[PDB]
């Protein structure tokens, strides 16, 4: 999804800005930059310029509190953004050929507990999305267009849960039915979703939030949600598993063996929660 | 072409997966959005081209010994990682984990990262360490035993400071295309 380019928004904190100080901007880069660039160049420029060790960079996404900072400090804030759109808009990206035209909604997640820390358990975190609406839109005649508006929106837990599994459901979905098939994608997402070493794996999802039929119905249209939402999940890994049974040679046999080895178990356990 | 599949070994609480997550999604440590699966793609431009980059996250405990290398087979080239402030990392380094991905992919590149350097120019912890009779890692007695290993080179890199951070990744794939 950089056919787009690469958006960041940019936040300038501290008299010694002059007119910048208090301002805000959307920059638009080349595709593929990374964090690291551009925070090196706004770190570097205004190091050559104030003295390495007044250039502070706010290593955050959680608005800035104007108090909290040092006022002799210079704070620069960096947040890799992605452009917003309506469920019109995007629709309408889809059929027509050219789809740069009229980028002025940013978007931006932050993820917290109501504990003040950035993350938390599976049932403890929260996201907040964020959507900036610039001034004017890109693609533009300067290269940053400042914010003008700013929305928040808050996911409980739960809805993290469903955005986690939706996007992952779709990984799959992606990394299957494609021309020519992409075997160490394919395995690489396969083994991330059924194979699980390290992070918190699937199933604790579906324990932590699918256990209990809650009363509330208004969290009932969260529940439901990610209980079908494990259903085109548990879909997904079927079809990839199969289609990675195609692409493999003799090496990979074992691992293959595995990776259904650890679907089984895990539909195995699923299924109480699912039904 | 395709998907390089780099496959990333070490320690857990080396923060290797911290910063795997962190360069995969522009993000700093503190503001990452959290998951539950394993494994991060990522496009890197290198010349002009846009390569891929398919990173394989695996645990560091003996409890997967079994398993682990399931994913070695087809791999293109390895990032093994430990924290330049954990001499119990950098130990098995030498003793874990560069014998047995050239075990099972004698032929296979792999390269040295360091990470967390940010925490070795810092004051707390570095006598923290000391008070147990133990200096950080200089990237000299690291760089040393990469030539030693017949590892590709050392790197290392903070999530933190962003610092090394895309060399990290420009010389694994470059390693890769080799």
């Amino acid at each position: 999804e950089r056919m787009f380019g690469t958006y960041f928004r940019v936040g300038f904190y501290g008299t010694k800005f002059g007119d910048l100080d208090e301002q805000e901007f959307v920059y638009k880069e080349p595709a593929y930059t990374k964090l690291a660039e551009i925070s090196h160049r706004l770190e570097g420029f205004y190091g050559e310029r104030f003295g390495e060790d007044v250039v502070e960079v706010i290593k955050d996404s959680n608005p800035v509190d104007k108090c909290k900072l040092d006022p002799n400090k210079a704070y620069i804030q960096i947040t890799y953004v992605e452009p917003y759109f309506d469920t019109y808009e995007m629709k309408d990206r889809i059929t027509y050929f050219d789809k740069n035209y009229n980028l002025r909604r940013f978007m931006y997640c932050t993820p917290f507990t109501l504990d003040g820390r950035a993350h938390g358990e599976l049932h403890e975190q929260f996201k907040r999305k964020t959507i900036l609406t610039t001034s004017h839109a890109f693609p533009y005649i300067k290269t940053r267009v400042n914010v003008t508006h700013k929305e928040e929106i808050i996911l409980t837990p739960i809805e993290v849960a469903i955005e986690d599994m939706q996007k992952k459901t779709q990984e799959l979905a992606f990394a299957t039915h494609q021309d020519p098939a992409d075997p160490k994608m394919l395995q690489m997402v396969l083994q991330g979703s059924v194979g699980t070493t390290v992070n918190q794996g699937p199933l604790e999802v579906a324990q932590v939030f699918l256990s209990e039929i809650p009363s509330d119905p208004k969290l009932f249209r969260h529940h439901n949600k990610l209980r079908l939402c494990f259903k085109d999940f548990t879909k997904r890994c079927e079809d990839a598993l199969r289609k990675n049974k195609s692409l493999i040679g003799p090496d990979q046999k074992e691992y293959q063996r595995e990776l259904e080895r650890n679907y089984h178990r895990l539909k195995e356990a699923l299924q109480p929660l699912i039904n | 072409m395709q998907t390089i599949k780099c496959v990333v070994v070490g320690d857990g609480a080396v923060g290797k997966t911290c910063l795997l997550i962190s360069y995969t999604t522009n993000k700093f440590p503190s503001e990452y959005v959290p998951t539950v699966f394993d494994n991060y793609a990522v496009t890197v431009m290198i010349g002009g081209e846009p390569y891929t980059l398919g990173l394989f996250d695996t645990a560091g405990q003996e409890d997967y010994d079994r398993l682990r290398p399931l994913s070695y087979p087809q791999t293109d080239v390895f990032l093994v990682c430990f924290s330049v402030v954990s001499p119990s990392s950098f130990e098995n380094v030498k003793e874990k984990w560069v014998p047995e991905i050239t075990h099972h992919c004698p032929k296979t590149p792999f390269l040295l990262v360091g990470t967390q350097i940010d925490l070795r120019d810092d004051p707390s912890t570095i006598e923290k360490l000391a008070k147990n009779k133990q200096k950080p890692i200089t990237p000299e007695t690291a760089e040393k035993l990469a030539r030693d290993l017949k590892a590709v080179k050392y790197v290392e890199c903070s999530a933190l400071t962003q610092k090394g951070l895309k060399n990290v990744f420009d010389e694994a794939i470059l390693a890769a295309l080799e």
